[PDB]
DNA sequence: CGTCCGTTCGCCCGTAAATTCAGA
DNA sequence: TCTGAATTTACGGGCGCAACTATGCCGGACG
RNA sequence: GGCAUAGUUG
């Protein structure tokens, strides 16, 4: 069945497989993640809860006072978000937070405090996130970017090849924090262990294990095993542990019991180590040259001197051995330095470091951090002390502790935010052993290694920075506080929170300006995954290693969309099923298969867990049950595909869109096309200007619903019912009864949005879809935005190609268009264009605007008003002065149109300072929208009231019902009626209390609206009043606009051919669209030419439809072949009947369908080749795609019938209009008399380096010399230059350019005297 | 190599416009090196005709009658 | 001190506005926006326009179309003295109010002072000396520049969006330098090689290769005739196919002499396309250089030779006409693309089935441990690489002979006029690698880390790539952005050390 | 509102300085 | 124990061209 | 009208 809103038009599904999972919300990771921001959170987890009980309470340095938190909480917003971006304000609440200021006074640890004080302080003010996922920060609309940045932990490196020019591979460790310094341990060429803190200079790494307090014995007794030597009789007879003889060279004869293990000179063989193992062998006896290099473990002593005789981790040699013979001493700890297992780093360190005591290790760390300064025990103690040990300035946070438990195989992931001694030691024995052998680094660009940062969490990042400045501040001031005087208000200094939000929501690298001229281009910038900002890449550093596609992208990282130039793959697009870990990891569904059955049932996985399993591919053929069909099923083990048995699998694959984006899922046929071209298409598809009227494309995906309703640009019904009343600008739904809440009646009013700007200057403009009494359903879409078409993003229109050269007009690149399409006024776009006109209080008087201007006729001035604002629709062009300002010397300095811009204005809004005395147009404006506000508020109340006397009429039906007196008394008149004892009375009073509480808020919200209104406007220091005229230029196309399509097929148009020069099939019908064979092989966009046949097939089957609709037949013909096109599938499983549509919604199917019939063809599981020839023979046009094709000139035939179908064209916003300059003099910059720069400023091209070159490779001497000197920078070379055009004599004095002096001066102004020396 | 011999160059104004302005121009200040400008970097710097195509002639010329 | 002449190069860098270190006058002296590379070196200038070009393919190589409204706005002081010498405006403020107007007279100066005006077109990565050439005007009712198509191939420009700069000769000597030096007519040959650079890119090498090319029996097969011009009226007519086999009496002028043209008529057995191509070529060439396929090097190497025997004019003349009938047939042709011209072998299944069955046994070899970990990959890559060359070639030969063709008696093997087979044969547009993709499988692919993947795409473009092998593919295809995105950096810095060396 | 003074994390290469061999 | 060569290490240079759109700002703090 | 940031075009 369907909604009513599917049942209008049904889109030709072509999946064969079935759907799991439905396509989610498309923007939950920004609503999602800015939700636990400013909700209340009771743990105290997320949002500003946490950060409130991360920063209070607030003590002072001594034991005075203590400013604690209790709760906090967001106010109303002062203006909405409409109001909000006319003012151009910022739409925030205001943060009211309670705090409680306690005293301690002599002795007062438990007992009861001087004085108790709570308050609801105001410490600045949070933009709110709009209901589609933006926020407006000064009167535009901002996106601020997810970040993917790398994940806080420990991460081990290799450094491969890029030093010691002898390929010996370093290993270094990073313990990168939330918040705080960077840890680094390192190797070197020379196998010495080395540490260093914010990538400071290289001091060794024992340096901080003794700053830790660790002596070296103990050192050495944590890094490295004992081996004991006793001198039990003589020769040392040593304890061996038989494990320990595994890979070395055995320079004596192991031999004991009489049984010689291994000879004289030979290696250790494993068959020895086996009968060492079951032999039992614990001491053996041992040369005198095997302790020569041996390393002693810990000190000793000698018991006559009394002092050390042998430091720790020093080489034994027979000096040392005799010494300590005489001493008593026979136990003897050493160390065991295998040479390619358990290597001497340690010991090595211990060597080269000066470092022996732990004053000397803080220190040394002091002068590292600190050089220069003088240093202190004291102050070297706090350094450290607070550098990875306080909570403060250090703080892994809870996904730092998990993937730093992780990365060491411990056993728990929650644990302390700053370090530890037992952290930094296995971090450093982790490092060892990877030196060793076992195990091996880690990949950062790893998906399982790498977060994402979104707008909450790093808005309370930020939070955070701005309390610690305010926190800091009350330290400070409970030192100097009048305790008994004041409460918590002046104390808390609100100016550098909201400063710091401010800073973050406004100018930063994430929250940018949203590219709002289509909806897939809102809702992919809202999804957008970002690796740059802070704390992330830059894009001149970063390279080859986190550009290129990684096997954990696949399901939660498009792989195709990606912006091609600067930053390809540092800006990838989040996946269609892809969401956010817990910790912040990406992770992508999949079904769960126990048995061989695959069940459905949902498990998302992230890259760390997917790493170590066996999903089966998304294209896996399954029966009813739920079974591999084949026998071996393609899978991917550990990131790599391959063949996999049918019992192994572990997962599949929920749907066979998830390895793409929402940008890439609306290319049909994308698994014909080329990589790079499916790329451009996506990226060019995000460019699409709305048209006129939108038209349903032809040959979708399915995806096209999905992006028009999840991104906020049509009117979505929010509970269903019967359509009341449809304007152009509003529509009125009458609930029903079963979705209707016990008590307020109840009808949903949906103002819609007319012709207005997007940030793009294109045109927004929602439009009713819907009749008047319409059944509508939750869920529906009530009105179409811009690109949309009945809720189906609609970007281009689909217009009748032909693949043939064409006389050299589409040669390279180029299209073709006759002029059918620009008589049509398909491709005609609306840009919306706003001009401000402000009055500054400057010096010598301020400026006005009147509409007496001097040096202009009154032809000129005419169509301006008494106020001299222009008014609203008149036709103004390139020269026409919109608004009538005069500057004090009088002269002209009123706002014009700029040159070559026509248009309508379509509104003015007139901002004045407060206390300036508006003028009279302002007065009109300012009367007439308080005329138009109390209208809205009136038909709202009397909308609301209509329905709930038409709720009280159906309740009096029933239980002492009165239809033939009950208008004698008047409608008001309902509380003095007559009715039983039952709950319906005590129903309609609840009815009569919510229409007085209606009553008395309409009064209230309609002073507060005059207030606001009338009131001043807060503008910019030094400007008198701000007119703002909003032009409506209509861009129909020309030779020079860049249209394209889905695939990556770019072109400009070259010519709007006639409509009979174009070519033209035996019908007559003239093709709209020739484009070039030629471009199909190179790139290789298959999927353009079976977009086309598809096409072609579908407008075949809408043709037939309009032949069997237009002569009037009967309904059973026409269901019975909609039926027939609607099955016609090999193994389809849309299967819509139309048994069930009663001849009322065949009809409206029909006339829906009769512009050609929609259909859906999934992103990789699409129709095939087999099904368009099936498709196009139900038609009837050709199997092969191909009609043959008379020319329009000449009238002869084309041999080699040309491929002629319908292919989905879009306009990107690139139009010829808004690239075309052109200056001969203008301005010339200040510094250097050159030529201004750009076209909004009236420059000039720059003839740069290159372009020198050029001509001197050329013998151009004069045209280089005119270029540089005449045309650029000679000031009375230029003035002369153009008196001697004037007056017809081209020649040119050469000068010296100003820019020559200037480097003169410059090089001059420092300590070079560089000057022209004379002829 | 290139940059090497694009750096040692009698004429430091060509030296200068390429890359290490910094260390050339002290280089040329210490030593106190006169440029003749006989080059093209030169005379597109200062702004005169190229010593190459139709401007040969005029160097030529003021060559002959320096 | 030290901070106001270096900021920076003694450490800890002053800032001053949000921790952003500020220029100093090293600063401002030195670097890619210094004095020197950006202010010296290249400059700003005045008559100067940009606009998104398009394609005009009724030009001839010494003109371009430059729009009406740049033009008025590149020639505003020549207007404004026109107009004072024709005594239309005494003060110069009455001449641009009249230009600013547009009045019906300011159109007439416009079109009389561009008349051998030349302009100076250029594309923004100057790469050689013909990024920028000296065009003609002509005025164009638009507002995008129209660029003659055989100068595209020297812009390294196609149509998808470029735009170009013009800049106007003011000076005569700029302009006598513009119209003797750099002007489109003059920059025949590439200063780089000897090779010409004017060659017919794509359309006009598809019609020239469609338009001389034979078939086994087509209409008028073998039929006599007098001339070239009978057989254009016998082809416009509909009595003759235009590649039939027939026998022709051309008449050609071989120069052997002291530059003296000699004329020697034959009976050429050629097509009827062949001879009314030899209608256009001049008359100092020997007919054999039409009576082949004229491909895109066929093409090349005709204009060279006549470059080489007749000079410039007769070869721009020459190469004028050369588009235009390569124009007019392409077109003439309807010369498509569909989804059945990209024929999939017969064979190529079972091919795929014998290496699925080899790399199976492989794989029982490695597990009774026959054979090591880095040999069985060898081996299975090699196994690979052989089937997928057995299907190109078997794709390769049934797009080459896929017509055979007869109707009076024995079949005959032809040269295939398949649509993708005759694009890739002509030079016009893709390769033998691209087509390959196209209908055999596009073969191995090779993982970010640049080691070559076991198992293949064994699927074309035709079928559609499942999940993985797409996933594949966008590693190989992100590859190649990232490294032409940081090699054109390279290549830059390389070519200005090689300009400021030399 | 009018005024008014103080964040490490890329790749490659040439070159000068610090370090280490390797003697007599 | 002095002294020169070779090696290693720290550090400063460099890292394509042209074009368009938008916002933020040029400073945060006492009378 | 200068810089920075972000996005885009070839
Ligand atoms: C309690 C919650 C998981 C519940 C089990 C843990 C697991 C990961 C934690 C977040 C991350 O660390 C990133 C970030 C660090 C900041 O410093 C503070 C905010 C953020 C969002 C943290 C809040 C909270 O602590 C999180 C969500
Ligand atoms: C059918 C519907 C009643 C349904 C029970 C009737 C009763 C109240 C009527 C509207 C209200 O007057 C407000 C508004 C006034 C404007 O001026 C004209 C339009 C509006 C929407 C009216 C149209 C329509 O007539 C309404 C919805
Ligand atoms: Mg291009």
């Amino acid at each position: 069945v369907y909604s009513y809103t599917e049942k209008k038009r049904i889109r030709k599904d072509f999946g064969k497989r079935p759907q799991v999972l439905d396509v989610p919300y498309l923007l939950s990771i920004q609503l999602d993640s800015f939700q636990k921001f400013i909700e209340q959170d009771p743990e105290g987890q997320y949002g500003l809860e946490a950060a409130f009980r991360s920063v209070f309470p607030i003590q002072s340095y001594s034991g005075n006072s203590e400013l604690q938190y209790v709760s906090y909480r967001l106010g109303e917003p002062v203006f909405d978000v409409q109001e909000c971006q006319i003012r151009g304000v910022t739409y925030s609440a205001p943060l009211r937070v309670k705090l409680r200021l306690v005293i301690y006074e002599r002795e007062a640890p438990e007992g009861t405090v001087k004085d108790i004080k709570e308050q609801e302080v105001y410490m600045g003010e949070i933009p709110l996130m709009t209901d589609n996922g933006t926020f407006v920060i000064n009167g535009t609309e901002r996106v601020i970017v997810s970040q993917l940045h790398r994940s806080p932990g420990v991460f081990f490196d290799s450094d491969k090849g890029k030093t010691h020019s002898s390929g010996k591979v370093l290993y270094n460790a990073r313990i990168i924090p939330y918040r705080g310094s960077w840890l680094d341990f390192e190797f070197d060429p020379k196998d010495n262990l080395f540490v260093r803190i914010d990538r400071r200079r290289k001091l060794p790494a024992t340096i901080i294990l003794r700053a830790l307090n660790y002596t070296t014995e103990q050192i050495l007794d944590l890094f490295f095993e004992k081996v004991i030597f006793e001198i039990r009789d003589n020769k040392l007879q040593m304890e061996l542990v038989p494990e320990r003889l595994r890979g070395e060279t055995a320079s004596f004869d192991i031999e004991a019991n009489g049984k010689v293990y291994v000879e004289k000179g030979r290696r250790i063989t494993a068959r020895h180590i086996r009968q060492l193992e079951k032999d039992d062998v614990k001491l053996i006896e041992v040369p005198v040259e095997y302790i020569a290099g041996k390393v002693v473990a810990k000190d000793y002593i000698d018991e006559s001197t009394g002092e050390l005789i042998c430091a720790a981790n020093m080489e034994l040699s027979l000096d040392l051995l005799a010494k300590l013979s005489q001493s008593g001493h026979k136990r003897i700890e050493t160390l065991f330095t295998n040479d390619l297992d358990h290597g001497p780093y340690i010991s090595e360190t211990l060597r080269v470091d000066p470092t022996n005591d732990r004053l000397s290790a803080l220190v040394e760390i002091y002068r590292m951090m600190r050089p220069g300064e003088p240093p202190t025990r004291e102050a070297a103690e706090s350094l450290f002390e607070n550098l990875f040990f306080s909570e403060d300035r250090y703080d892994l946070s809870a996904v730092g502790r998990m993937k730093f438990n992780r990365s060491l195989l411990r056993e728990e992931i929650e644990g302390s935010g700053i370090l530890s001694k037992d952290d930094i030691i296995d971090v450093m024995k982790k490092l060892i052993d990877i030196r060793n052998g076992k195990g091996e680094v880690d990949d950062i660009d790893h998906l399982g290694n790498r977060r994402i940062r979104s707008v909450g969490e790093m808005a309370e990042n930020q939070f955070r920075v701005g309390l610690v400045r305010v926190e800091r501040a009350v330290k400070e001031r409970l030192s100097l506080g009048d305790l008994d005087t004041l409460m918590p208000q002046d104390m808390i200094n609100a100016k550098p929170i909201s400063a710091a939000v401010k800073e973050f929501f406004g100018s930063s690298q994430l929250s940018q300006f949203m590219d709002q001229n289509n909806p897939l281009s809102e809702i992919t910038h809202k999804r957008r995954i970002s690796a740059l900002g802070p704390g992330g890449l830059t894009r001149e550093r970063a390279g080859f290693e986190v550009r290129d596609v990684h096997p954990t992208h696949y399901g939660r990282v498009c792989p195709i969309e990606t912006p091609e130039g600067p930053n390809i793959g540092l800006i990838n697009s989040l996946s269609v099923y892809a969401q956010t870990n817990e910790y912040g990891f990406l992770e992508t569904p999949y079904r769960k298969v126990t048995d061989g059955v695959v069940t459905d049932e949902i498990h998302y996985l992230s890259a760390i867990e997917e790493g170590n399993y066996v999903i089966a591919q998304a294209n896996s053929n399954l029966d009813e049950e739920g079974h591999f069909v084949e026998d071996l099923v393609t899978c991917r083990s550990k990131g790599e595909s391959s063949l996999f048995s049918r019992d192994q699998v572990d997962y599949m694959d929920v749907s066979t869109q998830q390895v793409v984006s929402v940008g890439a899922s609306l290319i049909p046929f994308l698994e014909h096309d080329d990589a790079n071209r499916a790329l451009m298409g996506a990226n060019m598809q995000r460019q699409a200007v709305p048209t006129l009227r939108a038209d349903k494309p032809l040959v979708g995906t399915g995806m096209e619903r999905a992006v028009a309703v999840d991104s906020g640009v049509t009117a979505v019904a929010k509970r269903g019912g019967v359509v009341q009343y449809v304007d152009a600008s509003r529509i009125v739904i009458k609930v029903n009864e079963d979705e209707m809440y016990p008590g307020e009646a109840g009808i949903d009013i949906y103002n819609l949005t007319k012709y207005t700007r997007s940030n793009q200057n294109t045109c927004i403009n929602q439009m009713p879809c819907v009749s008047l009494g319409e059944p509508v359903e939750r869920g529906d879409v009530l009105a179409d935005g811009p690109s949309t078409d009945l809720g189906e993003l609609a970007l281009g229109q689909n217009m009748r190609v032909a693949f043939m050269p064409w006389n050299g007009y589409n040669f390279e690149d180029s299209i073709l268009v006759s002029e059918r399409v620009v008589q049509e006024d398909r491709f005609t776009t609306i840009h919306i264009q706003e001009l401000a006109c402000v009055s500054r209080d400057t010096k010598l008087g301020p400026e006005e605007i009147t509409a007496d201007i001097p040096n202009v006729g009154e032809a000129a001035l005419s169509k301006l008003d008494e106020s001299g604002i222009v008014y609203i629709g008149a036709e103004v062009t390139g020269g026409d002065i919109l608004v009538g300002k005069v500057t004090p010397k009088v002269k002209d300095s009123s706002l014009r149109v700029p040159n070559g811009v026509s248009g309508t204005v379509i509104d003015v809004q007139v901002f004045t300072r407060d206390g300036v005395e508006k003028d009279k147009r302002a007065l009109e404006i300012e009367e007439m929208q308080l005329k138009q506000a109390k209208k809205d508020l009136s038909e709202e109340l009397q909308i609301l009231e209509a329905g709930l006397f038409s709720r009280i009429r159906a309740v009096l039906v029933a239980g002492g019902v009165e239809a033939e007196k009950l208008d004698k008394l008047p409608r008001d008149r309902w509380l003095e009626l007559g009715l039983t004892d039952e709950e319906k009375q005590n129903q309609l009073e609840q009815l009569a209390e919510q229409y007085d509480e209606l009553k008395h808020e309409f009064e209230k919200k309609l002073e507060a609206k005059r207030r606001k209104i009338t009131q001043g406007d807060d503008l910019a220091p030094g400007v008198l009043k701000i007119v703002k005229v909003y032009l409506a230029v209509k861009r129909r196309i020309q030779p020079g606009d860049k249209m394209a399509g889905r695939h990556g097929n770019k072109g400009v148009i070259s010519k709007i051919n006639p409509i009979e020069d174009m070519p033209y099939d035996e019908n007559g019908t003239p093709v709209d669209i020739v484009l070039n064979p030629l471009g199909v092989p190179s790139r290789m966009n298959i999927g353009q030419i079976l977009e086309t046949h598809l096409g072609m097939a579908a407008k075949g089957i809408g043709d037939k439809i309009n032949a069997m609709l237009k002569q009037q037949q009967e309904v059973a013909k026409l269901r019975e072949f909609i039926q027939r096109a609607y099955d016609l599938g090999a193994d389809v499983r849309q299967k819509v009947d139309l048994s069930t549509f009663s001849d009322e919604e065949v009809m409206r199917l029909a006339e829906n369908l009769r512009k050609g019939m929609p259909i859906a063809t999934p992103v990789f599981d699409g129709a095939k080749e087999a099904e368009i020839k099936e498709l196009l023979k139900l038609g009837d046009l050709p199997t092969s795609g191909q009609i043959r094709l008379y020319d329009g000139r000449t009238g002869e035939q084309f041999e080699r019938p040309v491929t002629v179908g319908y292919m989905y064209m879009l306009k990107l916003n690139h139009l010829v209009d808004d690239k075309m300059h052109a200056r001969s003099t203008g301005s010339y910059s200040l510094v250097t008399q050159q030529p201004l720069g750009g076209k909004a400023q009236f420059g000039g091209q720059r003839f740069g380096e290159m372009e020198v070159w050029a001509l001197e490779a050329y013998g151009a001497a004069y045209t280089l010399q005119e270029m540089l000197t005449v045309k650029s920078d000679d000031v009375n070379g230029r003035t002369k230059m153009y008196k001697n055009i004037v007056d017809g004599n081209h020649q040119m004095e050469p000068g010296m350019p100003e820019s020559f002096n200037v480097l003169l001066k410059e090089i001059r102004s420092l300590g070079i005297n560089i000057e022209l020396e004379d002829e | 190599g290139i940059t090497k011999a694009s750096l040692a160059t009698e004429s430091f104004i060509s030296a200068a416009s390429f890359q290490e302005t910094t260390r050339v121009l002290t280089e040329a200040a210490v030593a106190g090196k006169r440029d003749e400008l006989r080059g093209l970097k030169e005379n597109v710097i200062v702004g005169r005709l190229i010593p190459a195509g139709t401007g040969y002639a005029y160097h030529q010329d003021r060559m002959r009658r320096r | 001190v030290d901070a106001l002449l270096d900021n920076g190069r003694r450490g800890r860098a002053i800032t001053g506005s949000n921790k952003r270190p500020l220029k100093s006058l090293a600063d401002m002296i030195k670097g890619k926006q210094g004095r020197f590379r950006q202010n010296l070196l290249g400059k700003r200038v005045d008559y100067s326009g940009r606009s998104v070009i398009t394609v005009g393919p009724y030009l001839r190589l010494h003109q371009c179309g430059l729009p009406k409204k740049m033009a008025l706005e590149l020639f505003k002081p020549f207007i404004y003295g026109k107009l004072e010498l024709r005594g239309l405006a005494t003060t110069i403020k009455a001449a641009k109010k009249m230009v600013e107007r547009e009045e019906a007279v300011v159109w007439d100066i416009l079109d009389e002072v561009i008349r051998e005006h030349p302009v100076l077109l250029n594309r923004a990565p100057t790469l050689h000396r013909l990024g920028i050439q000296a065009f003609e005007p002509v005025l164009i009712e638009g507002k995008a520049i129209q660029l003659h198509p055989l100068v595209c191939a020297a812009y390294n420009a196609d149509f998808d969006g470029d735009q170009m700069a013009v800049h106007v000769p003011l000076t005569l000597e700029a302009q006598l330098e513009a119209r003797a030096l750099m002007m489109s007519t003059n920059n025949i040959l590439s200063p780089a090689n000897g090779e010409p650079i004017i060659v017919p890119s794509q359309d006009v090498v598809l019609g020239l290769y469609y338009m001389t090319r034979d078939c086994v029996n087509a209409k008028g097969e073998g039929m006599v005739l007098t001339g070239p011009k009978e057989a254009e009226r016998l082809y416009r007519s509909g009595l003759a196919s235009l590649h039939a086999r027939v026998k022709v009496r051309i008449t050609e002028y071989e120069k052997d002499a002291n530059g003296e043209l000699v004329a020697k008529t034959s009976l050429k057995d050629t097509t009827v396309g062949r001879a009314i191509l030899w209608m256009i070529v001049p008359k100092g060439l020997p007919y054999s250089i039409v009576n082949q396929a004229l491909g895109k090097k066929a093409i090349s190497k005709m204009l060279n030779t006549c470059y080489r025997i007749l000079g410039l004019k007769p070869t721009v003349i020459f190469a004028d006409q050369i588009m235009y009938t390569g124009f007019a047939y392409a077109a003439r042709s309807g010369a498509s693309v569909g989804i059945d011209d990209m024929v999939i072998p017969e064979k190529k299944h079972e091919i795929i089935s014998e290496a699925e069955a080899e790399v199976a046994e492989i794989q029982e070899q490695f597990q009774s441990g026959l054979v090591t970990a880095g040999e069985r990959y060898n081996k299975v890559i090699d196994i690979w690489a052989a089937a997928n060359d057995r299907v190109s070639k078997a794709m390769m030969d049934n797009l080459q002979t896929e017509t055979v063709i007869n109707r009076d008696g024995q079949e005959e093997k032809q040269v295939s006029f398949n649509s993708i087979y005759m694009m890739a044969d002509s030079g016009a547009r893709g390769s033998a690698a691209q087509i390959r993709q196209l209908a055999g499988m596009r073969g191995l692919m090779a993982k970010p880390d640049g080691s070559i993947i076991e198992t293949p795409i064994t699927a074309n473009f035709r079928e559609g790539l499942n999940v993985l092998q797409y996933f594949i593919s966008t590693h190989g295809a992100r590859k190649g952005l990232a490294d032409t995105a940081l090699k054109t950096a390279n290549s830059g810095y390389l070519t200005r050390r090689l300009v400021d060396v030399a």
